[PDB]
C-alpha cells in the first residue's frame, strides 16, 4: 500500500508503506526520502498525534489514507 | 519584475513580508527579550497568482532560555493553521543579547522547512545590536549538507559554506501591508 504525508506547505509526500509499519518506520522512511530528521517530524491522523512504538494497523491507516506532517520548531 | 534562482537553477516564487512584521514581533515578546529570553514564531500565509503572501505571525506554545527555543505543541499548530488554511512560509526567532547569525540549531531546524518549501526563509531579530537578518540554506548544497549530517552537538559546526541572506532584490519583497498575530500561548 501506499500512504500520503500532507504538508503545511502545498506538499504531499507518497510513501510505500505496510500494515505494520510503525510511526518510528514510518518517520525513518521520510528521512529517507525527504531529508527530514524524525526528531523534528510530528505525524497526524484522524485527528491525533500518531506514537512512534505503535503502527499504521493501530490506527487504522490504510491504502491511500492521508496523514499530516508538522514540524517541530528549534531555535538558538 | 524579479526572477529568482537557486545555486541550482531552481525558481523561487516571491514571498511578500509585512514590512511591519519585524518590529510587530519584536513589541509582541518584548517581555520575554525584556526577561533575557528567546521567542520563535511562525510566518503564516497564502499564495495568491504564484507568489506567497506573509499576513499572520504565529506564535506557538514553546519554551525557551537566554539562548534556546522550541515548540511544545505542533498539533495545536497544525489545528489551527489547517482550520485557516494558512500555509508554512518560514520562522522568526530573536537572539536577545547575541549578534545576527544562523546557529547550528537553527540551520538544522531550517533545512526541513526549505526542503519543504524551498522559499521558507528564517528571519533572526538581535535587538541589542538592532541588527537582524533573512536567511535561507544554499540549495541545493548547504542544504544537502544539512541533510546527511547527523552530529549531536548541538551548537557543533559545519564543512563549507551552508546559509546566505537573501538577495537585495531576491524572492522576499517587503511591501506595507496589513499583519494579523496570532499568539497560542
Ligand atoms: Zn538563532
Ligand atoms: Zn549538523
Amino acid at each position: 500500500m501506499q500512504i500520503f504525508v500532507k504538508t503545511l506547505t502545498g506538499k504531499t509526500i507518497t510513501l510505500e508503506v505496510e500494515p505494520s509499519d510503525t510511526i518510528e518506520n514510518v518517520k525513518a522512511k521520510i528521512q529517507d526520502k525527504e531529508g527530514i530528521p524524525p526528531d523534528q517530524q510530528r505525524l497526524i491522523f484522524a485527528g491525533k498525534q500518531l506514537e512512534d512504538g505503535r503502527t499504521l494497523s493501530d490506527y487504522n491507516i490504510q491504502k491511500e489514507s492521508t496523514l499530516h506532517l508538522v514540524l517541530r520548531l528549534r531555535g538558538g | 519584475k524579479i526572477h529568482a534562482y537557486t545555486e541550482g537553477g531552481k525558481p523561487l516564487r516571491t514571498i511578500y513580508l509585512p514590512k511591519l512584521l519585524k518590529k510587530v514581533f519584536l513589541d509582541v515578546v518584548k517581555p520575554n527579550t525584556k526577561k533575557n529570553l528567546e521567542t520563535c514564531g511562525i510566518l503564516c500565509g497564502k499564495l495568491r497568482q504564484n507568489a506567497f503572501f506573509i499576513t499572520h505571525l504565529v506564535i506557538p506554545l514553546q519554551e525557551a532560555t537566554s539562548d534556546t527555543c522550541g515548540t511544545t505543541d505542533e498539533a495545536s499548530l497544525f489545528e489551527f493553521q489547517d482550520k485557516h488554511n494558512l500555509l508554512t512560509l518560514g520562522w522568526i526567532h530573536t537572539h536577545p543579547t547575541q549578534t545576527c547569525f544562523m546557529s547550528s540549531v537553527d540551520l538544522h531546524t531550517h533545512c526541513s522547512y526549505q526542503l519543504m518549501l524551498p522559499e521558507a526563509i528564517a528571519i533572526v531579530m538581535a535587538p541589542s545590536k538592532n541588527t537582524s537578518g533573512i536567511f535561507r540554506l544554499l540549495d541545493p548544497e548547504g542544504l544537502q549538507t544539512i541533510v546527511k549530517c547527523r552530529k549531536p552537538g548541538l551548537a557543533h559546526p559545519h564543512e563549507g559554506k551552508v546559509y546566505t541572506m537573501v538577495a537585495q532584490p531576491g524572492h522576499v519583497r517587503e511591501i506595507n501591508s496589513k499583519l494579523q498575530v496570532v499568539d497560542l500561548r
